[PDB]
Formats: structure tokens, sequence, C-alpha cells
């Protein structure tokens, strides 16, 4: 059970801001899409 | 019969507030002469008030604007679900406006997703609705106000499942119809979509400005 | 910011009198509207009396009106609570409170600064 997740070239990381940072106009649309995708992937999956 | 009088005024209060306006004060006593065995009562007030000005604006918390327009009820990386038994999703956005001077940020979700069918430009059979409730007399205060009621070609919404149960976390979704359909119906009075009628409002009262009415 | 020190509590017989005093920070004294609260055994804290920054406007709870009197000394950075005709139901820890008031004649019931308290016990 000592599995370890290693960060590499295929690994992708992006900051998801807190609620107050989302109200800034740059992170307005960013919190929309990452929130839409969160609902999207626990509902719809992939269509491939 | 001893005539009382005011003593020395004390130290002035500093300005209480860090934003906007506040009120400072000075306190005096009737302690040096003192009215004895009657007399008056020092003549005046034992308290002066004064306004202090910090000249710096105050925090104002941001408020939510009204919700935007619903996005189209389609699927990402697909096509469209118009005139079909396919429930989809659509999103809506808000904007926080008015936050100034370290005020509190808007509390709540800035996005809203709900489930949907799509009848956008869908040819649906229709039926004429009954007469709507009479509207407002328009124009108010203007010359000759008139009401208006109307019958419109209401589309027959298709008998789809209004409740669609997905798996994953077993989430059941209240699905609602989206779009402007094309309702087909027989003509009523030379019109296919909406036939209305107006009637003038009787005994119209004149508009008097409430600040002009109080004065 | 402001510190509050109560004094004058003790053990009083029923019907007796007691005068509490509350010392506040000197440089910021006339900024704050002030008042008295109490917390009895097994009960929530309750409002007793309030006084404005002026000392000219007062407010009282119905349970203590006519028996208690709140006063303010703007020469000596103190407020006082003269409690007459004390009853065993007046046994509580009495708290002095301070609260920011924009107007000098405003009495408050909400306060954000609190003292450590003084114990008043009334025996029958
Ligand atoms: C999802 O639907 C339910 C069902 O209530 C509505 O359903 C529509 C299909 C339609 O019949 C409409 O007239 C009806 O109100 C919502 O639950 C509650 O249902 C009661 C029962 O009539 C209503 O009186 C309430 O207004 C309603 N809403 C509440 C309590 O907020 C439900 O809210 C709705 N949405 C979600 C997210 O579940
Ligand atoms: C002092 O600094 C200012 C920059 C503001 O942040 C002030 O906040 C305001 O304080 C007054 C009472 O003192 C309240 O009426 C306001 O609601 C509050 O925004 C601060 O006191
Ligand atoms: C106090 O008030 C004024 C002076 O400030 C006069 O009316 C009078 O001297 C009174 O004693
Ligand atoms: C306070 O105000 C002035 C001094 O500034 C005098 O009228 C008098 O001393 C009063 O007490
Ligand atoms: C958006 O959603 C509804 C109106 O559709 C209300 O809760 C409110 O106006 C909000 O801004
Ligand atoms: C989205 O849904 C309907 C339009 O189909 C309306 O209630 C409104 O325009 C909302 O934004
Ligand atoms: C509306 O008018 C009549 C009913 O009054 C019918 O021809 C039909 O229902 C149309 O939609
Ligand atoms: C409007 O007119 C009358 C009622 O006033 C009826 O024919 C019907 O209800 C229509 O909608
Ligand atoms: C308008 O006129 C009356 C009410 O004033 C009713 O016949 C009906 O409500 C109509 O919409
Ligand atoms: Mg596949």
């Amino acid at each position: 059970p000592n599995l370890s997740y290693i960060i590499g070239k295929d690994t992708w990381v992006e900051h998801w801001p807190e609620e107050d940072e989302c109200q800034d106009e740059e992170n307005q649309k960013q919190c929309q899409d990452l929130g839409a995708f969160t609902e999207s992937m626990v509902v719809f999956g992939c269509p491939n | 019969g001893v005539a009382g009088g005011w003593g020395p005024w004390g130290p002035v209060s500093p300005c209480p507030v860090t934003c906007g306006l506040g009120q400072t004060m000075e306190q005096r006593t009737c302690n040096h002469p003192v009215p004895q065995h009657g007399g008056p009562f020092c003549a005046g007030d034992a308290t002066r008030t004064h306004i202090c000005n910090t000249a710096v604006p105050c925090p104002v918390d941001g408020e939510w604007d009204s919700w935007g327009e619903w996005s189209p009820c389609i699927r990402r990386n697909m096509k469209s679900i118009s005139c079909q038994e396919i429930p989809g999703q659509q999103s809506r956005g808000r904007t926080c406006r008015g936050r100034k001077f370290d005020g509190h940020r808007c509390a709540g979700q800035q996005q809203d997703i709900r489930h949907c069918y799509s009848i956008q430009h869908c040819p649906l059979k229709g039926s004429w609705s009954e007469w709507s409730t009479w509207g407002l007399c328009m124009p108010p205060c203007g010359p000759n106000p008139t009401r208006a009621r109307q019958r419109l070609c209401t589309p027959l919404l298709p008998k789809y499942p209004p409740t669609v149960s997905m798996v994953e976390g077993q989430g059941e979704k209240n699905v609602t119809f989206w779009g402007r359909p094309l309702p087909r119906c027989e003509e009523l009075q030379g019109q296919k979509l909406v036939v209305e009628e107006k009637r003038p409002c009787l005994h119209v009262p004149a508009c008097k400005d409430p600040e002009e009415e109080e004065l | 910011q402001v510190q509050l020190v109560e004094s004058g509590g003790g053990l009083v017989q029923a019907g007796g009198s007691l005068r509490l005093s509350c010392a506040a920070s000197e440089r910021t004294f006339t900024i704050y509207a002030m008042g008295w609260f109490r917390q009895a055994p097994g009960k929530e804290r309750e409002f007793v009396a309030a006084i404005s920054r002026s000392g000219e406007n007062t407010d009282y709870a119905d349970s203590v009106k006519g028996r208690f009197t709140i006063s303010r000394d703007n020469n000596k950075n103190t407020i006082s609570l003269q409690m007459n005709s004390l009853k065993p139901e007046d046994t509580a820890v009495y708290y002095c409170a301070a609260g920011r008031a924009i107007l000098v004649h405003t009495t408050k019931k909400e306060y954000d600064h609190w003292g450590q308290g003084t114990q008043v016990t009334v025996s029958s």
C-alpha cells in the first residue's frame, strides 16, 4: 500500500483558486470551466 | 436663591470612526457655582456635539448581479440534441459588482448548471391558449393609457421523462425545456403566433410627484 | 484595543444596595458607548443597562428599571451601576461592555469589547 504518485512530463498541474479569487475578472471564466468540467466528468464521461 | 453656571469644558473626544463621518463631543459640569436652595439650572446644555471628518471612503461589500443567459442545451464535442429524447446540460454565469475598499467578496456559486431538453427551432404542434390576464395600463401618466391581453399559440411539449436518473453518484436531475420552438397551429384572426386586444382604462388619475405632493 | 476592569462586587443581603464601577482605557474612553451585562448561574448573558458616550441617554432592561441606575463620569474614565433593592435573582457575574458608537447620544445593545467581570451575590 506504499504507492507513490510521481510528477513527470505527462503530469499536468493547475491551481484551482479559492472562492474569493474567482471573483477577480481573470479567474471569473476560469472557475466557470473547471467547475463545469467537474460536473461534466461525474455525469457524462467520454464519448469516444 | 443661588445662580448656577457652567464650568470649564473638558477634553474633546477624538474622531471615533476610521471611515466616513462620526461625532465628537465635549463634556462640561455645573460644578464651580452650583445652584443652591433653588435658583435656575445653569442655563443651557451640559453637552456639545460636533461632526468629525476622516475623508476616507468605507468598505462596501460586492453584490451579485442578475444571472446571465443560459448556454445552449448541447453536448460538448458532439452536435445537437434538438427535437430528440436526449437530456443535456447548460450553464449560466453571474458577476460580482460593487466591491470597493477591502469589502467582502460575493458569497455563493458564480455558476449555475441545470439539466435540459432542446426544442430550439423545433416544429411542435400547438393549441391556442385562453385569454391572458389584463396587463398594466400603459403608458402610466401619459396620454390615454390602454391595457392589453393576448392569446398565443402555446406549443404542445413532448411527453418526455422530466426526471432522468444518472449513475456515478446516483444523481437524479430535474430536467426542464429550453429553446424557442416553432409552434404550429391553425390561424385565428389572420395571425399564427399571437392575437391581442387593447381596451382603454377608465377614470385615469393624474400622476403627482410625491416630493411635490408633500410640499 | 480598549481594556475594561470591573470593581465593586461582593456579598450583599437581600434588599441591600451595591455600586459597581468600570474603568476603561483613558485615551479612547469617549469613543465607546458602554453598558452593563450579567450572567446568572445556568442562564445566558442578559442586557442590564446601557449609557451613551454622552452620559445623557440611558436604557434599561425591564427587570431592573426603577431599581438600577447607570451613570457616566467623563472626567474620570468610569461608568457606574447603582443597584438598589437587590433580590436573590440579581446574583450574577456582572460584565462591563464597550461598543463603538457613531453618534454620542446612541445607546447600544451589541458590544464587541468585554471585561473579565465582577461577582455579585445576593443572599436572602
Ligand atoms: C425539482 O422539482 C421539484 C418538484 O417541484 C416542482 O416540479 C415541477 C416538475 C413542477 O411540477 C413544479 O410546479 C413543482 O413546484 C422541486 O421541489 C419542490 O416541490 C414542491 C412541491 O410542489 C414545490 O411546492 C416547491 O416549490 C419545490 N421547491 C423547493 C422546496 O425549493 C425542486 O425544488 C426542484 N429542484 C431541485 C434542484 O430539486
Ligand atoms: C477603520 O478603517 C477604515 C479603512 C475602514 O475599514 C473602517 O471600517 C468601517 O468601520 C465603521 C465603524 O467604525 C463601520 O461603520 C463600517 O461598516 C466599516 O466598514 C474601520 O473602522
Ligand atoms: C454657561 O454657558 C454659557 C457660557 O459658555 C453662558 O450662558 C453662562 O456663563 C453659563 O453659565
Ligand atoms: C467651555 O468653552 C469655552 C472655552 O473654550 C468657555 O466658554 C468655557 O470655559 C466653557 O466652559
Ligand atoms: C439568478 O437566478 C434567479 C433568476 O433566474 C434569481 O435567483 C436571481 O435573480 C439570480 O440572480
Ligand atoms: C434560461 O432559461 C430560459 C430560456 O429558455 C429563461 O428562463 C432565461 O432566459 C434563462 O436565462
Ligand atoms: C386555436 O384555435 C382553435 C381552438 O379555439 C383550434 O383551431 C386550435 O386549437 C387552434 O390551435
Ligand atoms: C377569453 O374570453 C372569454 C372570457 O372572457 C372566453 O372565451 C375565454 O376564456 C377566452 O380565453
Ligand atoms: C381583465 O379584466 C378583468 C379584471 O379586471 C377580468 O375579466 C380578467 O382578469 C381580465 O384579464
Ligand atoms: Mg470507445
